């Protein structure tokens, strides 16, 4: 549930740790903390809200010209200043211009033209500022067991039904602990200030739509700029740039306004998030966060409950998930108080050993009903395998085949795993529980070493990756045998970033 | 004027995708194999460039390809 | 007249075979032909007109989107398709997403969305064939003399007073002959189809302004374009590129706008002249012609009258112009009949001995009018010269002093030549007269080196055609022999071309 | 996209000023400029890259400009 | 029953793994299940239905042109388009033709047309997706005791009647215990979603006709194709490629049609199962199955009688079958209650002993009528031998002649064995009860090799995988270093799958 | 066009015949013994192809195997 079908999957082992299990979360994805100690819980990120924004700068998407005039004073005499240029909010270029004769005035060599035009922005591009303070997080979690798997995505009740919790995760309180009532409440801690990598972001708005934007871009940009602070009437920096006064050789020193640019900003604009808002709060999505998930108080609420009598009919028949697992429904006709559904993957037909995790934890269905329905969800092995529920002659059975075995699951994990190290980098050693020194040195090789690459290379993306990336790749073949060993490895370094897509 | 630098440089990472993910993989290549297609020329004299600098084999190749690819563009 | 003040000047003095002298003609510049026995003339280009253009292609600077719709068929379907993609007009895109159960269907793995929108051009950009048929010019003529200086530039009467035409030269027709009333006929040939290096360029509107292109840019730009042959309504080629339609890990793909581009096209134009129009005919301003003036019949209006009593005044003093010449206006208060005006630049007193070229031809007061005033210009030495006006005792003379001298004269004259090979190459070994050696074959070696130098090179321009210019210098230094030859000038080939500015 | 081809290549070329000539100047260069004081990385690792590429001073020394130079391209 | 004729025969001996015997199924042939503990027991497969199937594209077999119209706009110009390019539904190529002079424009150079016509299909060929879920089987199994011979193929008693049951299966319920009245129930487990290797056929019709079409063929073909998802009215996409507008070199482009090719799809398909349907449902027959069959509860029926009189008389003689089975008609006059027969196949009668397997289990004649029969059958020793039925001096004999022995059956045997192999692989290790190692890693060695051999090789049969087969075996005779060990074998690996016929 | 790749590469393989056996067996050798038979010509010259590559027996018989086997295909 708030998983199945999201298809980015991470599933984490439990944590003998006493509930230390530390998570990450995506915006993309959601992972799935299976624990014997606990039923399995399903957390997910939604939507990480921005509030309390203040403007920095602003720009000119399009510039608007007004009264062009222009005086010359003849040869020797300076540029005649016309009144427009003391008002500011007039652009005005003083350049040099033959004036001959019956152009008026003797000394034909050079004279001095001055245009002025009045400058008022039409449109706008508005800055605004993000702090890790006034920062939200929302975190929707809920709990596989007994539950309509018509109701695997809903949020009418987000404070109710069987366990479904919504979870505000803001610096001033990394932790929140949610209570799913029954189960006890997962104990969650989070690094509010840390994951998403704010204070390097500029939330901007173009008309009536949005991005993110690093540092370092925003503020460095060649457009007319107001300062920003005040609104009452624009007194701009610039104001040349978005308009160019030109002119030949002749009396003539023309202005133009040059279209707005507003093609431009966007074509501008690349590997920048696009964030919508909704009044005074932006909400983005991009997921990061290091969430220490406390496991501690979980109490399974399938425990002393008899088996659920014969009168179990899957229903949609059962499906296979993404990374392997198998989603099943059943009906139990046969009703009672919550009753304890049996689910084995059994390998055989007589003797039915237990196969494979069964990962729903319990599955309980609590109705009086007399019909109900239970969602129960598990990973069967490689080969051919039988799904099995009930334990009276009555009990009904499925066949279901898993593709790949062994190093099969492992390269599918072992892609996805550096697909970690790719868009996070660091934090990406965080699945790890408790301190384990391959997992305390990991992030600790990782974020010297990766700071060194973050700041030498680091110049672009695609073409500019590849390129710079395939040259050292020659390097490793040719040169000496000494830094061969090094350069030939930065390239796969380099590679693997552009081979993330 | 132009500059107008490209954000590309400090491209926010996550796993949402970016503004233009398919036009930022062609974009940079697609420039170059039109503006050869204008002007056959640039190449045609590289090699001249290329076989009097550096003056071996690859370490020879490796302008002919860095020359025709500083031609197209503002830099 | 129509000269002086352009200080773009070019004199031709080589009046040689039976009035053969040819004359290369810029809108920016005007040349002075001087030919011993003929009155100085003065042509200047003015407006070089294109009229009955025809439509090619055309595109959109700003683009709009309408209704955006989309539809799914669940895993193992195609992807159903609307019925808006029966109408074209609307874009679309097939792309694959996960819709996992409580999507609504089970196969959690990945179905497809088709998502539309109408697509309606808003403004626009449309490009213009400009062909040499029906391409004309205008030269304006104008004869020294003495007219008023204060008519040194007018045009009201451009065929009646003074001895001012105004010649049209259109492909059929590449010979006008303008009849100066009194002065003869000046012989003109021009060839039209050549010059001006047409059927290249591409005439192109953005709102309300004008350009030129070359052709292999307005026909190669990514933007939606429609077919151009049919006003009725768009029905477009492209219009993907200026619409993205993009996703974001979820149910979701999006579509925007990107907000015109009409900005981009003025930042991308670079190198292409403006342009302007009156109507369905429009007025470039680029001159360039190959005329060979045939100064045949000219007859002098100045000779077998007598010489202006005495009687001179300046008005307004005199004043050096530009390449040195001086202009002179005299006031000639002696009542006659249209008389003759003496000026000689003598250096010295006394025997007052001609030195230096007097360029007005012959000065001809033409009034009864008792006041009358005559435009006289000359060029004379370095040397402390005088500018001596009549014969009588009431002679007035002006005291005027030359900068340069020899060398220094030689350099001025040594830039603007090289000047002309910079933005002319070719034809602009066509100010010498008649058939010369060293003439013919220096348009000959030019042309052939200059092509392949039109393309082996030839590029871009500014920092891309220094670099590349820079670096080949660098082999002049380094390197053996050979190209150590040739390279080193190639370098200078470019860097001249670079040195324009 | 962007492509938008730049106008540039093919410069026509008389005695009227060009569309921008002012800012024609400089839009190369001021590109790069910025750049660099955005990254000094790619900088530090270039001579890596040079010193391990043609090998004579020179010779060894354009690749430090052509890379340096390449590395605020598109292409 | 069920068997005899079909001349694809299978005997599997068991009654060990407490009825664990694992039986494969091939609609082509059938399996016998011979054990001490039971009736033998003769399996077959019938018809594999496929239901609720669901349309994934479509084609177009037989292509229509309409309306053929074309303009065009003289020299260079935006090829002027037609109102027929708005509307989709229409072929339209802009190509580049001369219109010189009187074409009615100058510049007799190239021009361009735009020709379009209405594209409408004829006919269609529309795939259908088949899901695992939703498919069934069925099975009918019979016993041979001693029932009338002329009964040996029915289907009256389908659901009554001695040894004759139908069962069903379908995913959602692997298994099925046949109730065969009297004799006990035969439990029967049977994995519907593995063997027949569904989700990679699309099930294909052409007019009136049907298919299989492994994916990657059906998905990859160059005709037009509807989108498949909607059937108001065609909105194609390709359009193209079963139409051909062409030109020649004068002033026009004509357009073909290409007369279908519905010859070619039928020409194209080739190792493609040929299929048949009734209605919304339809019956393969190809037969695949892994079938754990149960022998647990059978009770023969045929214990605790007397023996039958004596009164024994063939009917119709007796006959040879196939892998050497002899079957016997017999008639027993007595009248008596249901009873038992003797049955004992003799070496001569120096002493009437048992000599070869007798398998029709207890042959036991059911009726009070006085005049019966019964067909049992028995596979006597290599040699001559006699067949004798009852026990008294009334007692009848014949003799019957077996051809060949021991290392004749060997073979005969063994290349059976490989022909399971080359037709199945994997599962052909299904037969074997139990868990046997030499069982247990025979699929383990099999399916790892085999994969791989199904993706290195594998691309086509017939002269394509001969010849590649072919060379390798050269490379045995030759090369030099060991490698020569691999290849040598790998011919006949591929030579014996082209040996299959 | 032509297109219609033949579904026999992916060859669904079971035990009741499949779609065309018996012209299967033959269709792949018939259209080379007529294809020669209209010109004998690429034989003729096929040696010299041969004899001139791989030079060695039946590593130059391969060669005049494959060749006036790729001779009557297309691809
Ligand atoms: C989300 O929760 C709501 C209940 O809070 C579910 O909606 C109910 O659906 C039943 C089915 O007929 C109605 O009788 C109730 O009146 C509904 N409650 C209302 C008014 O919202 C909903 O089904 C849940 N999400 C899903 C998809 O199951
Ligand atoms: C332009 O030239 C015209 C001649 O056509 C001048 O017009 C005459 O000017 C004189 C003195 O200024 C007046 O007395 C006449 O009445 C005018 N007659 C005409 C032609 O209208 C004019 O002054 C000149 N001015 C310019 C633009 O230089
Ligand atoms: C199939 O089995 C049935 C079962 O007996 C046979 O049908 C009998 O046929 C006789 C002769 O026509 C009838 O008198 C009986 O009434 C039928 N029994 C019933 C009710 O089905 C039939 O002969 C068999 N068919 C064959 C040859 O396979």
């Amino acid at each position: 549930i708030r998983c199945i079908g999201v298809s980015n999957r991470d599933f984490v082992e439990g944590m003998s740790g006493g509930t230390w299990v530390d998570v990450v979360l995506e915006h993309g994805g959601c992972v799935t903390v299976m624990a014997q100690d606990k039923p399995t819980v399903d957390i997910e990120l939604v939507t990480t809200t921005v509030s309390n924004m203040a403007e920095v700068r602003s720009y000119c998407y399009e510039a608007s010209i007004s009264d062009m005039a222009s005086d010359s004073r003849c040869p020797t005499q300076g540029e005649a200043y016309l009144d427009k240029q003391s008002d500011t909010q007039y652009v005005c270029k003083r350049t040099l211009v033959d004036r001959g004769w019956g152009n008026g005035c003797g000394l034909f060599g050079k004279g001095s033209l001055v245009t002025c035009a009045k400058f008022a922005c039409s449109k706008k591009m508005t800055g605004k500022s993000i702090q890790p303070e006034n920062l939200e997080y929302r975190i929707m979690l809920s709990v596989h067991g007994s539950q309509h798997s018509g109701m695997i995505v809903n949020d009418t009740g987000h404070e109710t039904d069987e366990n479904r919790a919504k979870v505000e995760i803001t610096p001033n309180s990394p932790r929140a602990e949610a209570t799913l009532g029954g189960f006890g409440s997962l104990g969650l801690d989070c690094e509010p200030r840390t994951g998403l990598d704010f204070s390097d972001l500029y939330y901007l708005t173009m008309n009536n739509k949005h991005w993110l934007v690093h540092k370092e871009w925003f503020h460095d940009i060649p457009l007319p700029w107001h300062a920003g602070a005040d609104t009452g009437t624009p007194h701009w920096n610039n104001k040349e740039a978005l308009v160019e006064f030109k002119d030949a050789h002749a009396k003539r020193q023309t202005v133009v306004v040059l279209g707005s640019q507003e093609g431009a900003v966007h074509t501008a604009l690349a590997g920048a998030l696009e964030a919508e808002m909704d009044g005074a709060k932006g909400r983005l999505s991009s997921g990061h966060l290091k969430c220490r998930l406390k496991m501690d108080k979980l109490r399974l609420k399938g425990v002393s409950y008899s088996l659920c009598t014969a009168a179990f009919t899957f229903t949609k028949i059962p499906a296979e998930t993404l990374h392997g697992t198998v989603t099943v429904e059943v009906q139990y006709a046969g009703t009672d108080g919550p009753c304890k559904v049996p689910a084995q993957m059994a390998v055989d037909m007589q003797t039915l050993t237990p196969v494979g995790r069964l990962i729903t934890a319990n599955p309980v269905i609590t109705e009086s009903t007399e019909n109900s329905k239970m969602m129960l969800e598990l990973d069967p092995p490689f080969g051919d395998s039988y799904i099995v529920i009930g334990v009276g002659e009555k009990k009904i059975t499925h066949h279901w085949h898993r593709s790949g075995s062994t190093i099969g699951k492992a390269f599918e994990a072992t892609v996805r795993g550096a697909k970690r190290m790719a868009v996070l980098g660091d934090t990406a050693w965080d699945f790890g529980s408790v301190g384990g020194a391959l997992n305390s040195l990991g992030k600790g090789i990782h974020q010297i070493f990766g700071a060194a690459f973050k700041s030498l290379f680091g110049g672009m993306s695609w073409f500019s990756q590849i390129l710079i990336g395939t040259l050292l790749m020659w390097l490793g073949l040719n040169t000496k045998n000494g830094s061969i060993s090094l350069m030939c490895l930065a390239l796969g370094g380099v590679l693997i970033f552009l081979s993330t897509a | 004027a132009v500059t107008l630098p490209s954000h590309s440089t400090r491209k926010l990472q996550t796993r949402s995708q970016t503004w233009l993910e398919s036009r930022e993989y062609t974009k940079h290549l697609i420039r170059v194999e039109n503006w050869i297609f204008r002007n056959p020329g640039f190449a045609l004299a590289a090699a001249a460039i290329a076989w009097l600098l550096g003056s071996s084999t690859s370490q020879k190749v490796i302008y002919l390809v860095m020359i025709l690819l500083i031609a197209p563009a503002y830099s």
